[PDB]
């Protein structure tokens, strides 16, 4: 019916998507082989927005998997679920960008988007009714940041009306893992505020603190979190796959997340997370998820929303409840704290319902903020930006490739008017 | 072929050798390798022979 | 499946030299079907059996 | 389980009919000739210098 | 992905000996050639197509080429125990030798066999398909590492450019040495290596002493444990293009994220844990103690000190039982300690690279089997303290021309020893600049 | 009742030919050795048209070989399905042409095409109702192209209102094997132009391209590139020779996709042609065949139609369908892309459907384009000719046979005129008349 | 499909004697003259159990043809065959070609039509000679102006042997080498040039052979006719007949003087380390260090090329090894010729022979190529030949055998007017 496309780029893009998929086949009752297993009618009515329909039970996801190296994709084939990818959805470099926007953004980009636009047009065309599009990348890499934006230009200029979502994981000044992180996620930035519908930012640092605090434990590889992202990005989806009480798809919670058009930078947590040890000694009631979808310190993202403003918000849940709890308890969280929601919108808080609660779990819940607060890390890489970039260091890894002085100084000014205008509605 | 056909267009030791792609890319003869060698240093032994 | 084992057809040789000799020829190789051969298996005497 | 990333272990996609590591065998397709890895998995080289023109592969 | 390693000098060439004792003994490759009849195949093969190609049945040979112009260690080569694995044709023999000469090598030597290594390299690189990019081991105290070094690298960089090359070179230590002409070879082969080799790693003879002295406790090593050292540093950064990681790092990622400027590429190295078998028991390693280890002055393998200068990058090498957690720890921490300062220019000044297959060992050698070990390759100015010493006793023995006949003989003139004077002090120039 | 003759010329010819007669036979039941041993009624009816009916049940192709040296012959003789073809149809020379495009058309051909005329004119004699002549040749050869032309010439010249089928490569300069390639293909073309009622234009790039990005063959052979351009060739036959929910013989093919005489220049392609490793994830459907049909990399000519516009297009269907999913399909393709069609005429797509699939699949389809980005290769091909031309490059080979100046002038200027009636055909004013 | 080829002088007939060892190896024809359709374009089947080489051994000194007459293949050549003098030409071109040569000139040509009467389908001729000498260069000449005018069209494929530049074995070879091209020029249809030096530097490099003899040298040039001719013997996947190689390798009527190389010569110690495939070989086959004449073909532009392919040889590995190539620019090629490559492909594996130095190759490269280093070779030669000219030496040998001193000048402007055809033609 309703049909979204799913778009991986670079190595934590890839291995963010085999995850997320490796979940949803779950989810849908699919085999690790490809083939239908389930047991409810339920979990078979509404494959369609991410299967396609093969030969005899066999559902193929509808993803496209786009970077500029061999092992990516070697380890995505290799790895559970990694037969169950159609091998033309591929798309596939060969040189590699590394850790450099320019060249992929303009050299390697130039020759690999038109294979990664006709794969995305002839899959889109493939379903009847698109929904929106769906993108995980990085913001710090060369393969996942400039080709990622690249694609979003062309796909947006493609497809003009549809909806898309973007996963981006920022990096942070504690969890620093290159050393040109701010040039790429400037530009990057610069080009998802002015293209990009919605975005949720995602970061390792939030992440490691979940699974230090919460979870509790002692070696919180990459795969624990990738399970948090493909949690959250399959409780984002949910309305759209299962009945509810009250549905919401991704237009209905964009309408609801974003006043003024440039306003689509979310901030993300995912409830209930709690340890195996203390996951007996605890009851499943709405004010238990309510209770800790709102901490600060569940969220993803390295922005204190008790520094800032909750301009607008959002709770998807799932399972068979009651609305009258999940009223109450927004109207409550609402009124409590009402120093910390703006003044000039009333009723910040949208709620959907589903009844269909993921695997092993009766209740759960998905979060979704607009907050004024997540400017604080805009100035945070800024100003790294600024020191850096004050004297033209390692600037010639990027004039060569064609690149000008302007485009770091148009992505300055702009990244230092998006801050000022969300400081002014703080 | 061209001008003269002995081989016919399926010839199952010809067919096997091709269709192993790394026989067309590298194939050897040990044996006769080794033969050719040791061929080559009976050569030298006896003219250091017939010199003696 | 090796498409080898599908392969039906019966094969003639390539070029070669003019005959130049008959079958009537002593040295001419022929065919000759009789005697009947190796039989397997008993009572397969004779024909219609 | 946690999954390796980046490049390096040439798998199911870079694995090619003429290459340094590849073995023997007739292979019509090259996706079928793509994992031996997963199908051969433990027999030693020396068979299969043996076993010279068969299929021997999915 | 393939990587072709060329080795040029006599040092070169006793460094590609260890190098490819050790790569072969990494992927289980024999002496003669050809790996061992029991061996199975499964996966984690094909690991060795970056190093070794295939050839005729059962065959392997190393994409390497030896060049030299004295024929005695090519021969101990051509004679030793790897008799059968190189091709004869790969290593390259001259006539008769530069003799510590940079001009005799460079203008009189060098021009008749060059041509023959660029002809081998060629086809070489023709047989690979996915080149990363080059790397060169040289001394530049010798002259055949030297002299015709720089021609070889004139015209690599000519003929192909775009190509990463890799310059690991051999400086001759401050106080201790072997020659008395060396400062004329190493300022001669330093001007023709500013603008040619992308990324240059330093490697000096007397550092590597005093880690095998105190921590390997060999009280009385050999050149054989220095190239072993070398070997396993060489393996440490090449492991992420051989082996899977969790988050691997490749050649072409160094120049973008350890080289801020052009002409600024001099990286120093360090290793850890640096343990003997005997040592390795008792103590239990893990990742804080030995990246704590690779920064002190003690466990570098060139003779300078970054506590004078400021870390421009750093880069991370982990092979083993590592997790990204307790890595970020130990970066961390680092960076909350002010007894090392890093330049006002990269606050993130780090990046780490995670691999899964431990470092292998040797036998013969000192290290022992370790769980752990990191690789370290970092930039500071320290550079610019190591050039400025040379530069003092270069002019020091330039002042009253000694043995600057030799090289007036060979066919040069004064010009190019004051055009490479100047260079040398541009660069000085720039390297206090940069850290302003 | 409806007749066509097969003609095979050169060595290209020949192997086509005999992979297109093996798949022939194998679709009407006919065993190696000449007699039916099929099962079902179906395959008896319509063999007239290229098989006769000899006795007990032998039934022998229709077909007329040539060539100029024995190896050809020979080797088409050894092999499987080499005992149906009859040898009187083996009209045959012994010298060879030699990659002389005037070899084959004044010197050597002029004594053989006799012989090879009183064959082909007793075989158009033997039937009812001829439908039209089908010949598949080269045009970078000597025996194949000038000869072959020289019979396509004569033909036309006896048998005025027969159509005829021209499958021709031509040579293309990524894979060039000799060098006197273009010399061969602008004559060849300059006799075409007026002499064929149609042409498919055939290269060995686009099948290079198809067994390694759709098949992903390891080692694609000219076995594969004629099992392709066979394939290709008994869709295009499929109509006739099988019952159907709507029929389409060649004529009518060729009235729905020629607008003008001299646009008789098609570029074609097959569906499906997948992998055997990758077969498993793909969904069978209709418009998974529609789709790999349009796609440019489907298409077996170097010339992308994205360049150009599609004039008029026609689509081969075979297998038991819905009539309603095949036009929604054509429909939507037409309507969606609307750049890429011409504007003076509406509906450019025409469509059939037959109710017996190849061997092996249940449905398939086979496209016809006539797109004026063919040009593309013609101009391609002009360039390297009169780059050689210049200073009379490998001219003795050819004047010193017969030939003058005048005859490489006028293929040119011939060939010149057709691209530029192409491209102004193109870029013709949509809503205008004078 | 029949060809005879003509040995002329000594060096013709040993090199004849290595390619009919080679022929009657290949085929499994036993020295004695019996095997225990391929043979039929050498051998003829005569009688019942025996066959003949279609050849004719020519020189005018006894030594050598009574040398090969005594030796082991006694049996298989017919007496009538091995032509043989009373007296030589001891290096005179004037002498074997109007005082010697017109004796034994009559006899020779009725062999040559008696053996192309048994040929039914002949290709053509293909002649050996060396022009340093002067049977190879006198009688040479004046029996290819004859067999021209006998048959006029034919194929005549010549191997011939120039002098090479800086090592030679004569003093009086110029003047030969320059009476002998003023006909080579215009009677030959192909020339194919060999060299002597070249061939023993690649001896001297692949084959690691530090003291060569002629043997090797001849071994080398029966496996280069071999290769070459192999077309015609053994079908293949793509083959081409000798009027192919007229057709795309000869743009001009006066230009037919062809680069020889071949690949891969290799030891059978280095076959184990070198990974030997298609693409390599065909590199090796264009450097300048494996080649037959001793000229750097980077100073000239390629207006043709030619490719031999024989073993386990597809289209598709020669189609990439072509395009890679091109893609090149090491070496260009001429502005007027955008396709000058031309491929053939054979199934036959080059055969090895007992006491040789080839290895067991599976796939092999001949090349034919043609460029304008020829046209430095000619100069080199004529130089040397104008600086003997000048003190008119050795003329009065070659004024009393019957000739004049119009005929050396004569010569002189015919190499100056090629020189100058080279020099405009790769403008
Ligand atoms: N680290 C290290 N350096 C070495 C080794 N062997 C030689 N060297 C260095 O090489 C320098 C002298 O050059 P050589 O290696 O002897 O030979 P060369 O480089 O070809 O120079 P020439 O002898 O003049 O031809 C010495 O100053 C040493 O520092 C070694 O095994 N390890
Ligand atoms: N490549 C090659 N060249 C040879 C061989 N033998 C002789 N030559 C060349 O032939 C030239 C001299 O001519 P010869 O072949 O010796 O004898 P000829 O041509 O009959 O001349 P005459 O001595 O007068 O009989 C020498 O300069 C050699 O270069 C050989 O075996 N191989
Ligand atoms: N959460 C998560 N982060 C990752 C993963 N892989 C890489 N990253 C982060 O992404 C950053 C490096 O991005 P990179 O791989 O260079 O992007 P690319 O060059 O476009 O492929 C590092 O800071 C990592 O922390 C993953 O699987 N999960
Ligand atoms: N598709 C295809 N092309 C072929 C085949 N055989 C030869 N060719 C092509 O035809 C060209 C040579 O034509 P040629 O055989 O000399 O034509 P002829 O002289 O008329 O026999 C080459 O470029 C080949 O690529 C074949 O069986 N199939
Ligand atoms: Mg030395
Ligand atoms: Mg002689």
């Amino acid at each position: 019916m309703r049909e979204i496309v799913h778009i991986q780029g670079g190595q934590c893009g890839n291995q963010i998507g085999a995850k997320f998929w490796e979940v949803v086949s779950d989810e849908h009752g699919i085999d690790p082989t490809g083939t239908y297993h389930g047991d409810s009618d339920l979990q078979l009515e509404r494959i369609n927005v991410y299967f396609n329909e093969a030969t005899g039970g066999r559902y193929v996801p509808r993803a496209i998997l786009m970077d500029l190296e061999p092992g990516t994709m070697d380890s995505v084939r290799s790895g559970p679920y990694g037969q169950i990818f159609r091998p033309d959805n591929f798309v596939f470099g060969q040189t590699g960008a590394g850790n450099n926007w320019a060249k992929g953004h303009y050299t390697e980009g130039a020759e690999l988007i038109d294979s990664v636009l006709d794969v995305v047009r002839k899959e889109a065309e493939s379903c009847d009714c698109l929904q929106g599009f769906q993108v995980c990348h990085s913001l710090g890499g060369g393969t996942g940041s400039g080709m990622g934006t690249l694609l979003i230009s062309k796909i947006r200029e493609e497809y003009p009306d549809r909806m898309m979502l973007t996963f981006s994981v920022v990096p942070s000044p504690k969890v620093s893992d290159t050393v040109v992180e701010p040039y790429n996620a400037t530009l990057s930035v610069h080009q998802l505020v002015e293209n990009a519908d919605e975005c949720m930012v995602l970061d390792n640092e939030a992440l490691y603190d979940i699974c230090f605090r919460t979870l509790k434990l002692t070696t919180p590889t990459f795969g624990d979190l990738n399970h948090l992202i493909s949690a959250v990005m399959s409780g984002i989806t949910c309305c759209l796959r299962f009945p509810g009480q009250l549905n919401a798809d991704l237009r209905k919670l964009a309408v609801n997340l974003i006043p003024f058009p440039r306003l689509h930078f979310f901030m993300v947590g995912f409830t209930p997370l709690t340890s195996r040890g203390s996951q007996q000694y605890r009851a499943l009631t709405v004010p238990e998820l309510t209770q800790q979808m709102w901490d600060a310190k569940n969220m993803m993202c390295a922005a204190d929303p008790r520094h800032g403003r909750y301009l607008t918000a959002s709770a998807l849940f799932r399972g068979r409840m009651s609305t009258k709890e999940v009223d109450e308890q927004m109207l409550n969280v609402q009124n409590k704290n009402s120093s910390y929601f703006v003044e000039w919108i009333p009723n910040n808080v949208k709620s959907s319902v589903c009844d269909i609660p993921p695997k092993g779990l009766k209740m759960s819940a998905t979060f979704i903020g607009n907050s004024t607060a997540i400017q604080e890390m805009f100035k945070r890489v800024s100003e790294q930006f600024t020191a850096m970039f004050r004297r033209k260091a390692f600037l010639h890894w990027y004039t060569g490739e064609g690149m000008d002085e302007m485009e770091f100084t148009e992505a300055e000014s702009n990244m230092n008017d998006l801050v000022s205008e969300y400081q002014q509605y703080q | 072929g061209r001008l003269v056909a002995q081989v016919p267009n399926e010839d199952p030791e010809r067919l096997k050798r091709v269709l192993d792609a790394k026989w067309r890319t590298i194939g050897v003869d040990k044996e006769t390798l080794e033969l050719q060698a040791q061929e080559k240093k009976d050569r030298e032994q006896a003219e250091k022979d017939r010199d003696e | 499946m090796l498409p080898t084992d599908t392969m039906k057809g019966t094969f003639a040789p390539g070029t070669t030299k003019r005959k130049t000799v008959n079958m009537y020829d002593t040295q001419s190789s022929t065919f000759q079907p009789r005697p009947e051969g190796p039989f397997e298996a008993e009572h397969i005497t004779d024909q219609p059996a | 389980t946690t999954v390796a990333g980046g490049k390096g272990a040439r798998g199911e996609i870079t694995r090619r009919p003429g290459e340094s590591g590849n073995p023997y065998g007739v292979s019509v397709f090259v996706d079928e000739y793509g994992k031996w890895g997963s199908a051969i998995q433990g027999m030693p080289l020396t068979e299969t210098r043996a076993r010279m023109q068969t299929k021997y592969f999915p | 992905r393939e990587v072709i390693s060329i080795h040029i000098g006599q040092a070169g060439i006793q460094v590609g000996n260890a190098c490819w004792e050790l790569y072969c003994l990494e992927h289980g490759i024999q002496p003669d050639g050809q790996m061992p009849s029991d061996k199975t195949i499964g996966g984690g093969d094909d690991a060795f197509n970056t190093f070794f190609s295939e050839t005729g049945a059962g065959k392997h040979v190393p994409r390497c080429i030896f060049l030299d112009l004295e024929p005695t260690v090519v021969d101990e080569v051509r004679t030793g125990t790897y008799r059968q694995l190189f091709h004869p044709e790969q290593l390259i023999s001259g006539k008769e030798d530069a003799a510590n000469n940079f001009a005799r090598g460079h203008y009189t030597i060098g021009k008749e066999i060059v041509d023959l290594a660029l002809d081998r390299i060629r086809k070489l690189a023709d047989n690979c398909t996915g080149l990363q990019g080059f790397l060169v081991f040289n001394a530049v105290g010798g002259g055949t590492g030297s002299g015709l070094g720089s021609l070889l690298l004139e015209r690599l960089s000519v003929d192909y450019g775009k190509k990463s090359k890799l310059g690991f070179t051999v400086y001759p230590s401050p106080q201790v040495s072997t020659a008395v002409v060396e400062p004329y070879n190493s300022v001669l082969s330093t001007h023709s290596l500013l603008e040619h080799t992308d990324v240059a790693v330093m490697l000096d003879n007397e550092a590597i002493y005093d880690i095998c002295r105190r921590s390997l406790d060999i009280e009385r090593p050999t050149y054989t444990n220095l190239n072993r050292l070398i070997a396993q540093v060489i393996s440490s950064l090449t492991a992420s293009l051989r082996f899977d990681g969790a988050l691997n790092v490749d050649i072409t990622e160094f120049q973008t994220n350890l080289v801020p400027y052009p002409r600024i590429h001099f990286m120093l190295s360090s290793y850890a844990p640096i343990i003997s078998a005997e040592k390795a028991y008792h103590e239990q390693l893990s990742v804080a103690e030995i990246t704590n280890a690779a920064f002190e002055p003690a466990s570098m393998m060139v003779k300078c000190d970054p506590r004078h200068g400021k870390y421009m990058a750093c880069c991370l090498m982990y092979r083993g039982d590592v997790v990204p957690k307790d890595v970020n720890a130990s970066v961390a921490t680092i960076k909350t300690k002010r007894t090392i300062q890093f330049v006002d220019w990269c606050p993130t000044g780090f990046k780490c690279g995670i691999n899964y297959q431990p470092p292998t060992v040797v036998p013969g050698g000192d290290l022992a089997k370790v769980q752990r070990a990191v690789c370290m390759i970092s930039n500071s100015t320290a550079i610019g303290e190591i050039f400025s010493r040379l530069d003092h006793k270069f002019d020091l023995m330039y002042a009253k021309r000694a043995f600057v006949h030799w090289y007036v003989g060979e066919g040069m003139e004064e010009g190019e020893f004051s055009e490479a004077r100047e260079d040398l002090a541009a660069l000085e120039k720039d390297f206090e600049e940069v850290g302003a």
